[PDB]
């Protein structure tokens, strides 16, 4: 899925104007390139150059990763993480849990994306108390089950109001948000 | 604490595409000129001994719009020229702050060197690592204190720090006039910056000897037309037309005596006087500052004088004023 | 820092220490002083560890007998590491503060 | 509109020294000299308005904050209130050997933020055009230079002219106020004609002044000197924190006591 | 290399100032032209630097037989759904790649400021006290006493142009180019010879050239009367003094500061 929105951005002038605006990393599933890139990726943050690092939820990357101030300020979620339908491994592991302990396959289905998505989108407040923005770029976290399933500290900040911000309003409110932590304490 | 009254700063300014983007009520290009031209004439209101010198960054390459000048005139004409600027490309950090540093290099060394840039577009491509032009900064100490515009940039960020300037994002354009205005005070002089002794000329001004008798005539040094009379050196002996202007052959800062006693407030700052809402046995209904009815609970008072100044008073008087009126007596 | 735990006496280095780590070393004290397994969630990557780790070795002093000893898991060998430089900080602080060494080990495998 | 302030220097320790001189000119002159003046200005204008500030060794205190001769009323109160206010200072007034210098910069101080003071109050739709009307009648103090040269470079940032009209002496002081701010400087040297000269050269406001023939400044000898002896000196050697004219080289400026690096 | 020869047809036409003056202090052979200098397409530049493949290829394919334009179009030409990703990589890769080349203060004496440097019995101080307190028991005689018109009458007069107070030539044009000329000739030269002669520089190595710029300014004033002479013989009108100033003045530091150098040895 990555690659396929990588190639049709590619196509489009989309993905040329992100380049000029800021430098464009990807992963990959060989970990010696995913280890290049994220090594150039760390120094393009430092510097005033920029980064956008294109990476999978279940990559290895995004578990053994960790982003602190000044990296990964904003993390961005294309999608709610959702395994395969097809990969029948999953299905003895989930058919089964509603056989025993009585779990509902869409319940442990959206429990296992939002524990994956909380993991892979709450690394921006590891600590010393450094600012960050974690935009969902998917209605499907509106939803109140999605909501609900996310965990207690980033949903009770979270509020309607913000809930289902256009794109240009989403991107105005990050504007403003930024500026007021940007002035110190 | 120790101030550097001399200071030779540079306002870098970024000609990037960002700041095509009208963020603020006007263009944000055109609102930081029209506003940066206010801190230009203020700066030298407030420092004449010191100069300025305007550095436009955009497409990737730093071009000097203004030397270093002790003129706000020459200065404010080139603001006014840029308004019109394309203002498309991108910003270089590097190549900005080394023509900076070129210039800067050469400076006495007691003279305080600083620079302001004024970052619009956050990205910064520059031919060379910019973490390498830090050391250089921090041997050469010059002070460089950026002011970002809707981003907290990181690199900037270890820039002021390190380098001992600091660092601030506009919160909006009122705040904007805040910012600028803070920083054409006089900075505190630190561990690093040292004093030393500067050479200084004070011409007086001169007309016609008698009766157009054994005149000195002579047109100008940087359309001058013919001057009866104008200010002189006591070294290059070459005809100012203003001052203070530094010398075009000894190298010598040439300036009158006014212009200096301009920055010994800065020497003196003014005590804040505690305000006390409540009237306290202040019996007069007329403010002494002046002379005028307290409309409002509020009021100021010295520690030496122990008088009673209204709101505009206190708010005139250490703003501007920068003395006590009665507390002189 | 020595804070004044409803079960007892808590040391920590850090000055201060906000709301919800006094909710959560209070919920952790419950859990221990019950005996039983529990499962709790804390935002911060790290300062948990601090309050996690600080916790358990006050615990263990004033109810040694209780617990023999504590295993600290981590996902990650490079993560683990991050782990005993706040256990490393944090003996010290102790032992600065009691002045002596104690016999108290510490180790990563 | 413009707001005009006369700054009257009523220094007893002068004036009354012509009241023992038994001179022609006289301190009552000088305050009706000011009154015509004040009455003549708000006389060219309703929207003018004026006030009046005197200047005594202590301190300084305004003195401006029906026809029965047939008279305009407003004017009226002015030729009272300033009358019953100036005997008053006058009559009543403590002597203190020590302090007998006049003083102007406190007078001054009191005026820019009076100005300012009306400035706000103002209505924004008319623009107001302030003007300090200086009659200094005595010489001015050597101690006084530093405050007094402050409040005059807030004139100037302020936009208020200061028109000097000294008078039996020269205060280079002040003629070097009054050219900074771009301010009128006449030096009447016959005393009892003295008001025909304020309604003709500083009467005129700076609306008109342009557009006026008035006496030709005054060259301004903007001398610098050493603190070592107070001479002209026309190479100053001034540090970087004390900002003093200095007379020669020397390892360390004792108003500074920093640590100077020779090279 | 003749870098000098190349960077004087540079500024040979470019700057008109530049080679004016440089010419004129050898239009008369006053000294030698050595001195003067001794102290004194975007996006094919992209790819340059950015694909060292195309460098390396434009190297080996520069142009032969074969035209800029056919060059261009060879610039944009599962499998290729990873090269994207890979030459993204790579291509960002090597675009950062290119962009990283291997005290309080404490004063004793501050009433020196209150009396900048702006410079300069008791029973009289009671007599004014008393006598200026009995003046003004009568107020208001505005009627007469402010004024008369005989004083009035002198005093309007006296603002008169030739009354006290009131004390009360663009003729050559083409003679002011000439004029702005010679005085930019001057700085150039003293801006060299003053350069140095504030600072004492007590070394073999820098007194050489303060020497030798000094001995300059001899032959710089040999010439600066002989064209003196020329504009002096036109109207006799219209004095020019203020140049000879500057030379005298510069002589008399000069020789002074001789002097003084002996006086030191
Ligand atoms: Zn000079
Ligand atoms: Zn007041
Ligand atoms: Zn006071
Ligand atoms: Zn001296
Ligand atoms: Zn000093």
């Amino acid at each position: 899925y990555m690659e396929s929105t990588v190639a049709s951005w590619y196509e489009q002038g989309i993905l040329e104007n992100i380049q000029r605006n800021k430098l464009l990393f990807i992963e990959t599933q060989d970990g010696a390139e995913t280890s290049v890139a994220l090594e150039k990726y760390q120094e393009a943050c430092e510097n005033g150059r920029g980064a956008i690092l294109l990476s999978v939820a279940r990559g290895k990357v995004s578990e053994g990763i960790d982003f602190v101030h000044h990296y990964g300020r904003a993390v961005i979620m294309f999608g709610v993480p959702y395994v395969y339908t097809q990969s029948r491994i999953l299905k003895a592991r989930l058919e089964y849990l509603r056989d025993q302990f009585q779990i509902r396959e869409n319940d442990f289905l959206t429990f296992d994306a939002m524990r994956h998505a909380a993991q892979c989108v709450g690394r921006a407040i590891r600590g010393k108390t450094d600012y960050g923005l974690m935009v969902f770029a998917d209605k499907r976290f509106a939803r109140g089950d999605k909501r609900g399933k996310l965990p207690r500290w980033i949903q009770e900040h979270l509020t309607d109001a913000n809930l289902n911000l256009t794109v240009d309003e989403g991107v105005q409110v990050a504007k403003y948000f930024l500026r007021q932590m940007a002035q110190p304490f | 604490v120790r101030l550097g009254m001399m200071r030779h700063l540079y306002v870098v300014v970024d000609g990037s595409r960002t700041m095509e983007d009208q963020d603020l009520k006007p263009n944000r290009l055109t609102c930081t000129l029209k506003l940066l031209e206010y801190f230009v004439e203020e700066y030298f209101d407030q420092n004449p001994i010191s100069q300025i010198g305007i550095i436009v960054t955009k497409s990737k390459r730093a071009e000097k719009l203004t030397e270093l000048s002790g003129n706000p005139r020459k200065h404010i004409t080139s603001l006014k020229k840029a308004v019109d600027m394309t203002c498309h490309g991108e910003p270089s950090l590097y190549n900005s702050l080394s023509i900076a540093m070129q210039t800067l290099k050469h400076m006495p060394g007691h003279t305080s060197r600083e620079v302001l840039i004024i970052f619009s577009s956050l990205t910064t491509c520059d031919p060379s690592n910019i973490y390498d032009l830090i050391k250089t900064l921090k041997a050469a100490k010059i002070r460089v204190s950026v002011i970002g515009l809707s981003a907290e940039v990181r690199v900037c960020t270890v820039l002021a720090r390190e380098t001992g300037g600091t660092y601030h994002v506009i919160l909006d354009e009122s705040h904007y006039k805040e910012l600028l205005t803070h920083h054409v005070s006089p900075p505190p002089a630190s561990s690093s910056s040292e004093c030393s002794l500067i050479r200084m000329g004070f011409p007086q001004h001169t007309i016609a000897s008698l009766s157009d008798q054994d005149a000195k005539p002579s047109f100008s040094m940087a359309e001058p037309g013919l001057t009866l009379g104008g200010y002189f050196c006591p070294q290059c002996r070459a005809k100012y037309c203003e001052l203070p202007v530094e010398c075009k052959i000894c190298g010598l800062t040439l300036v009158s005596a006014p212009h200096l006693a301009r920055s010994y407030h800065h020497l003196f700052p003014l005590d804040a006087f505690q305000e006390i809402p409540l009237e306290e046995y202040n019996g007069e209904r007329f403010c002494y500052g002046c002379q005028g009815e307290l409309k409002d609970q509020h009021v100021y008072v010295c520690a030496v004088c122990q008088n009673v100044f209204c709101v505009d008073c206190d708010v005139f008087v250490h703003d501007s004023l920068h003395c006590c009126p009665g507390c002189i007596h | 820092m020595k804070l004044n735990v409803d079960g007892l006496l808590v040391y920590f280095p850090y000055d201060y220490i906000y709301p919800e780590q006094f909710s959560y070393m209070r919920e952790l004290k419950r859990t221990l002083d019950a005996k039983g397994h529990g499962v709790l969630e804390m935002p911060s990557g790290t300062g948990k560890t601090v309050s996690l780790l600080a916790l358990i070795m006050a615990y263990q002093r004033a109810y040694p007998l209780e617990v023999t000893k504590l295993i600290y898991c981590s996902r990650t060998v490079p993560e683990i590491e991050k782990v005993i430089e706040e256990l490393r900080k944090l003996l010290n602080f102790y032992e600065k503060q009691e002045g002596e060494k104690l016999p108290f080990l510490g180790l990563a495998l | 509109l413009n707001l005009l302030v006369i700054v009257v220097d009523a220094n007893p320790i002068w004036w009354g020294k012509q009241a023992l001189k038994e001179s022609q000119f006289t301190l009552s002159k000088c305050i009706d000299a000011v009154m015509v003046l004040g009455n003549s200005h708000l006389f060219m204008n309703r929207s003018n308005k004026l006030a009046v500030i005197a200047s005594h060794i202590q301190e300084s205190r305004f003195l401006y904050p029906g026809s029965k001769d047939g008279k305009y009323e407003l004017l009226t109160s002015a030729n009272e209130v300033i009358v019953e206010e100036i005997k008053d200072l006058m009559t009543k007034s403590d002597i203190k050997g020590q302090h007998t210098e006049t003083l102007l910069a406190g007078s001054l101080a009191k005026a820019l933020c009076y100005i300012h003071r009306m400035n706000k109050e103002v209505k924004d739709n008319q623009e107001m055009k302030s003007r300090i009307l200086v009659i200094k009648a005595a010489e001015d103090s050597a101690l006084q230079y530093m405050n007094f040269m402050n409040v005059i470079f807030a004139a100037q940032k302020q936009n208020i002219l200061i028109d000097a009209c000294v008078l039996d002496s020269d205060s280079g002081l002040l003629q070097q106020a009054c050219d900074i701010t771009g301010g009128l400087y006449l030096k009447v040297p016959q005393m009892p004609s003295l008001l025909q000269y304020l309604l003709w050269v500083f009467l005129p406001d700076q609306d008109q002044r342009s557009q006026l023939i008035l006496p030709p400044p005054v060259h301004v000898d903007y001398r610098a000197a050493c603190f070592c002896h107070r001479n002209l000196i026309e190479i100053g050697y001034v540090c970087s924190v004390c900002l003093s004219i200095f007379c020669n080289f020397s390892p360390i400026c004792t108003t500074c006591e920093t640590a100077f690096k020779i090279s | 290399a003749n870098k000098e020869l190349e960077e004087k047809n540079r500024m040979l036409q470019e700057d008109p100032v530049l080679f004016q003056l440089y010419k004129d202090l050898v239009v008369s052979q006053v000294i030698s032209a050595e001195e003067f200098w001794a102290n004194r397409s975007d996006i094919i530049e992209s790819i340059f630097r950015t694909y060292p493949a195309v460098k390396m290829k434009y190297a080996e394919n520069v142009p032969h037989n074969m035209t800029e334009k056919e060059f261009w179009t060879r610039f944009f030409q599962e499998n290729s759904n990873a090269a994207i990703i890979k030459r993204f990589n790579h291509h960002s890769a090597m675009v950062l790649a290119a962009g990283l080349r291997k005290i309080a203060l404490n004063l004793k004496k501050s009433d020196r400021y209150y009396h900048g440097p702006t410079p300069i019995t008791s029973q009289d101080i009671i007599n004014s006290f008393q006598s200026i307190r009995q003046e003004m028991e009568a107020y208001t005689p505005k009627l007469t006493q402010v004024l008369s018109s005989s004083a009035a009458s002198s005093t309007i007069t006296a603002l008169s142009p030739g009354g006290a107070l009131m004390q009360g030539q663009m003729v050559p044009n083409d003679i002011q180019s000439e004029l702005k000329h010679l005085y930019v000739a001057v700085g150039e030269l003293l801006r060299h010879f003053w350069s140095c002669f504030p600072v004492n520089t007590p070394f073999l190595e820098e007194k050489v050239v303060k020497m030798k710029s000094n001995l300059e300014r001899f032959q710089v004033t040999k010439l600066c009367p002989f064209q003196e002479k020329i504009r002096r013989q036109y109207l006799s009108t219209n004095l020019v003094s203020h140049i000879e100033e500057m030379l005298q003045t510069a002589y008399n530091k000069l020789h002074t500061w001789q002097s003084r150098r002996l006086m030191k040895k």
